[PDB]
């Protein structure tokens, strides 16, 4: 009755792909990035 | 947006290249041409940082290369026995005579139809 368990909403752990279940992840699927823009 | 109607085709052309399989090329597709500007795609993560450095990096020389050369070329041409070279070349290159031909389109290869040839010739004129 293996589960993937879950994360604690603790970014520290999430960032490492760490869950409470049978498996862990590689990391949290990076979604790209946002840089602040330059003014006119 | 003054040339937006032109841009419509240019955007298409660019996209046709994006949709093309001319990939896995280490070499630039640059034979003889324009100043090279390089950015990532990456959902436009930083084209603007590169653009500003490129713009001001270009501002530094201030196109002095082109600027000095054109001014130089003119200053050269402005001299005696220099214009003669230029003018003779131009004269030999572009020839006019009494009621004669000038550069002209010559459709001597297979064409879709004579009608198109006529259309092209009218456009050339």
């Amino acid at each position: 009755a293996e589960i993937g368990g879950d994360h604690g909403y603790n970014a520290t752990n999430i960032a490492a792909g760490q869950t409470s279940g049978a498996v862990t992840q590689i990391g949290p699927a990076v979604m790209g990035m946002v840089r602040r823009a330059i003014p006119n | 947006s003054l040339f937006a109607p032109w841009a419509k085709m240019d955007e298409r052309n660019f996209k046709d290249q994006e949709k093309e399989d001319l990939v896995s090329i280490t070499a630039p597709k640059l034979d003889d041409g324009a100043r090279e500007f390089e950015v990532s795609s990456n959902e436009a993560a930083s084209p603007y940082n590169a653009a500003f450095q490129t713009i001001f990096g270009s501002y530094e020389p201030g196109m002095k290369t082109t600027r000095e050369l054109i001014d130089t070329y003119r200053n050269l041409m402005n001299n005696y026995e220099v214009d003669n070279a230029v003018s003779e070349i131009v004269s030999d290159a572009i020839v006019y005579e009494d009621d004669t031909e000038v550069v002209a389109l010559n459709l001597d290869k297979s064409k879709f139809s004579p009608k198109i040839k006529n259309m092209m010739l009218d456009e050339f004129s």
